[PDB]
């Protein structure tokens, strides 16, 4: 049916089971599947989650939260928040010619070189993953950045919170 | 079509908020006290060279201990089938390590204790001989 | 009515105090690892003494008279001996204590009575809380301080500024009567106290890349 | 009442910020802690701009401020 | 207070200490309801009553 | 309670969230990441063709957009302007540089509070799309305001 | 199924927070060992080797807290060994104490070397079986 | 509240190990005396990491600690 | 006396004794002598062909077996893997080290207070029976645990 670990890196088949399960109507199922595959509902379901998207003309980018797409302090990733991984491929699936851009964000708070280490190996990991989730290798640029260029406060908590980031930037031509 | 920012925690504490403003600036202050006396101070030898790696000692460890050597010296020892041997008598006062590690190799974890240790203990090995030697420091 | 509130600051603060320290009991292994005073340590078991530096002062004597400063160091706490180095317990711990006494017979008669023993209460446990707060705050403002003092002293003894302490050390053989006998008389005394050195050749600076 | 309407409501109160925090993930309007920035720009309080009221009871109806000066207009009149 | 045991005393910050050919501590201290020891790498509170 | 403020002064989330709405509905672009907020209007939409000139149905939006502005505590506020390629680069440099110095007049005449408006234009060196058949009315003529919600 | 979280992990801002000072005291603490840490290179450690002599590998248990003289002696009478002294004792004799239940000679002879440092050393010479003492000069 | 539960029944306290034996030859799970290893956090009290509750009691209601330090946590409040 | 705890917390001697029946009819190998005890477990139940890579299905049985290995105070527990011999030796000798390290990790990411893990694995170095037709399905590759109950 599926597996919880990336399904074993092979594409998705949904639609097959949501059909059946409804003929067992044929109607509705299709009805239900293309509206859940349409891109809003699966906007939708990244706004459900805690995951940022961002429109502007052409340029779009996405912004992940560290703490809740990772494990802590260290270049693990969690292994329960998969759903929220399988939508972006989904997502990410719609646009299958444009370059990305990817990088990583801490807070203020340690050596210098530490944090743009730590950065980089996040950047690095999220990079890997999506390429052997099945992206062409030519079209990845990844690099982390510790506090160089920060979006809100380090000196409140909840502004050093929002602080660590995860950014994909993406073009269309 | 709500709106919303990414992190979003578990509720929070203003006693931990209170402990971690004052964290952050100690570590800090101490981080740059090191490394002002890293610059003035030229490193010369690494304990590598007095406590080198061998074959066997690659069994992995994860370890938390906030007591004296003793007990956790002899238990690496018997761990890694090697003899132990002690040297010179500890002082009144006992010699107190805290370790909070985990998942790493057994030589750089010795060489780690020696470092905490400091100017009061050391560590050394003879792989030939199969030994770990704890001398302490005839001091006073 | 002030009974009530007494009796409400008295949960407050108590419910406070426990909520507080079952959070340090919770979190308490990363805070020893942080707090470290064995790494501090001089050489002959001899706490490193405290030091206070300040920057750019200023005084109005009266009319006429004005000094300003630029740094200043003052020798907070003596430097002394020790055989177990400190925790964080005697400077975060709060002391707890169930307050169980009923000593209440300002019962309530009617609803307007026994609503102002509630919003008397109620008052009375956000002033626990305040209290329980603030006792918090000058805990560990105080033993920020004392750790400042030390790494502070580490880091002037580092730049050669201040005088290291210095401890002279005597030995004698077998001692005693014929009834007690010692075996290794040994005996050490700090000679001379840390202290600064107003002399200038002496200062070497520091820089880094 | 609960100032983080039309979202989540109230998660906790950020006491360095001095600011409650809505669920939803943005910072409410509200406080919690006085030790925050409000423009307060008016307040009460006679024989202000000195050293303040003297404790000092008095037979007569005239109350000095402790720097010496005497707000007769916060005194009674005659 | 005057204490015998064989564990590792933390806290308060013994006066005067003994050790016997077996391991065996004997402490000596000022008055206080509570005792801290590390036994085997585990930190550990001892209670003291009737001071 | 009677002397220390509870809210500040004009404050509510559900007429932030209102607004904001019904902003993007009508179309001009909100967007908010961490302590920063940046507005984009579309150029055809307020200043006439290709002329620093306001029309009078302009205005009701303007004070909207002052209405929802007010809302928030600042130090600073950013205005840049942004516009196609018509004849030279000067001639799009100043009149961006104009229509900014417009805007920011009416919304300092507005009773903002603000510490300091800074107000820049560009013309057409950074456009967000590569498709440029449209003049006033490509959606890369723009004006942008950016600002920080501070503490 | 189901892989539960880590248990005690930091799921709050102030504690994950709180956690990366401590590892960043950790690290700056282990830095300042590491440079204020002085070591002697195994090549010039001045100690008394394993004298490897198969009359050595006996095993005992001594206490002893006194002169070493005596106690050498003893131990050579032991190994069958002869035990001379080059030097002479000065006024306050030196003091070794060492204890064990089970140790070996040769161990037991770098101990009591370890111990004297300075002021005094051994030597063996196992072609002719002999022990000598050696007092600082 | 049966501490060998499902198992051979209480045998007895070996106080040297401060801790009851099960028929079966298990050790079991409960306590039988004050010289056992508990894990102990937690207490009550004040004073604490102090010389104690100073025994002689003063006419206000403060309490100060035998090393002369004054616990107001302790202390009722006006 | 009345505010000192009866038991240690979190122990019942009718849950060790239920969950080891369960767990010793489940398979999963189960001996105690003095105060040692050792636990055994295939490594077919948990692994894919000779891969470190454990079974999704697999993380239950780790929790029920962190479950129990929660009512014993403890010290230092040992985790080591055999093997059978597939290619060399040092293949599967990291083989078992690697699976040993990650279910170590899951152990201390778990609730199991001790003080010192030791982890490791010596391939097919340690046979225990004559029959070694069957690879990852043979008895003697498997996983196994020690430890020993303090006072």
């Amino acid at each position: 049916c599926f597996h919880p670990p990336y399904n074993n890196f092979q594409p998705d088949r949904r639609a097959v089971k949501r059909v059946g399960v409804d003929t067992g109507g044929g109607t509705v199922g299709l009805v239900a599947s293309i509206y859940r595959d349409s891109k809003r509902k699966i906007i939708r379901d990244l706004q459900k989650q805690d995951i940022q998207y961002v429109e502007y003309g052409d340029t779009r980018t996405l912004i992940i939260p560290t703490d809740k797409y990772f494990m802590f302090s260290s270049p693990r990733l969690n292994e329960i928040c998969y759903p929220g991984l399988n939508n972006v491929i989904r997502l990410l699936n719609f646009y299958p010619q444009s370059t990305i851009y990817v990088a990583g964000f801490t807070d203020n708070v340690g050596s210098r070189s530490h944090k743009r280490k730590l950065s980089q190996a996040q950047a690095e990991t999220m990079m890997t993953f999506l390429w052997a989730n099945g992206i062409a290798a030519k079209r990845l640029k990844a690099e982390g950045y510790g506090d160089k260029n920060a979006i809100s406060d380090n000196a409140i908590i909840h502004g050093s919170a929002q602080n660590r980031r995860i950014e994909i930037q993406w073009f269309t031509s | 079509m709500k709106f919303k920012k990414p992190p979003i925690n578990n509720p929070s504490d203003d006693a931990t908020i209170k402990l971690a403003e004052a964290a952050v600036s100690v570590s800090d202050s101490m981080l740059e006290m090191a490394k002002v006396e890293k610059v003035i101070t030229p490193p010369s030898k690494d304990n590598t060279l007095t406590i080198p790696n061998a074959y066997n000692l690659q069994a992995r460890a994860s370890v938390d201990w906030s007591g004296p050597i003793e007990e956790l010296t002899a238990r690496i020892a018997k761990a890694a089938h090697f003899r132990f041997r002690v040297l010179g008598k500890s002082p009144s006062v006992p010699v107190l390590i805290s370790i909070s590690t985990k998942d790493e190799s057994l030589a750089e974890i010795l060489r780690d204790i020696d470092y905490q240790a400091g100017k009061k203990a050391s560590i050394h090995v003879y792989p030939n001989s199969q030994v770990v030697e704890l001398r302490y420091a005839k001091i006073y | 009515k002030e009974t009530a509130l007494s009796v409400g600051a008295q949960a407050g603060l108590a419910w406070r105090a426990k909520i507080i320290d079952e959070q340090l009991n919770k979190q308490a292994r990363n805070l020893d690892a942080i707090y470290d005073f064995n790494s501090l340590v001089l050489e002959h078991n001899i706490l490193p003494p405290v030091l206070l530096e300040g920057r750019n002062t200023l005084n109005l004597a009266d009319a006429q008279s004005i000094r300003i400063s630029d740094r200043t160091y003052k020798v907070a706490k003596q430097a002394h001996f020790i055989t177990t180095p400190p925790t964080w317990r005697q400077y975060l711990w709060m002391d707890y204590v169930k307050p169980e006494a009923p000593n209440v017979t300002l019962l309530p008669k009617t609803k307007a009575e026994k609503e102002i023993w509630c919003i008397y209460t109620e008052r009375g446990w956000k002033n626990g809380i305040d209290q329980a707060n603030t006792i918090l705050e000058e805990n560990i403002a105080r033993i920020k301080e004392d750790f400042g003092g030390m790494i502070l002293y580490r880091k002037l003894l580092a730049m050669n500024m201040v005088s290291p302490p210095y401890v002279s050390h005597t030995d004698l053989g077998v001692t005693g009567d014929g009834s007690e006998i010692h075996i290794d008389d040994r005996v050490l005394r700090i000679t001379a106290l840390p202290e600064l050195n107003v002399n200038s050749a002496e200062w070497r600076a520091a820089v880094a890349k | 009442d609960g100032c983080c309407s039309k979202m989540g409501g109230i998660n906790y109160c950020d006491s360095s910020a001095g600011r409650l925090v809505c669920n939803n993930g943005f910072y409410s309007t509200c406080y919690c802690t006085r030790h925050a920035v409000m423009d307060l720009q008016f307040l009460m309080g006679c024989c202000l701009w000195h050293g303040g009221v003297y404790p000092q009871l008095n037979s007569s109806g005239l109350v000095v401020c402790n720097d010496g000066y005497v707000s007769e207009e916060c005194s009674l009149q005659k | 207070m005057y204490v015998r045991t064989n564990l590792t005393i933390l806290s308060p910050g013994w006066l005067a200490s003994m050790t016997s050919a077996d391991g065996t501590h004997a402490y000596e201290m000022q008055k206080s309801p509570v005792l801290l020891v590390s036994w085997h790498g585990k930190v550990m509170q001892l209670k003291v009553e009737g001071l | 309670v009677p002397k220390l403020p509870c809210r500040v002064d004009g404050a509510c989330d559900a007429t932030i969230i209102k607004m904001m709405t019904d902003l993007n509905k009508k179309g001009i672009k909100v967007a908010s990441v961490g302590q920063n907020y940046l507005i984009s209007i579309p150029a055809s939409a307020l200043f006439a063709d290709q002329s620093p000139r306001l029309n009078w149905a302009s205005y009701s939006l303007l004070n909207e957009i002052a209405a929802f502005l007010k809302q928030f505590r600042k130090i600073a506020i950013t205005v840049t302007s942004y516009s196609s390629k018509y004849v030279s680069v000067k001639r799009e440099r100043a009149l961006t540089l104009a229509r900014s110095r417009v805007v920011s007049e009416y919304l300092w005449s507005q009773g903002v509070d603000s510490r300091i408006i800074f107000t820049q234009g560009l013309g057409s060196d950074k456009p967000i799309t590569s498709y440029t058949l449209g003049g006033d009315r490509s959606p890369n003529a723009r004006v942008e305001i950016t600002f920080r919600r501070a503490v």
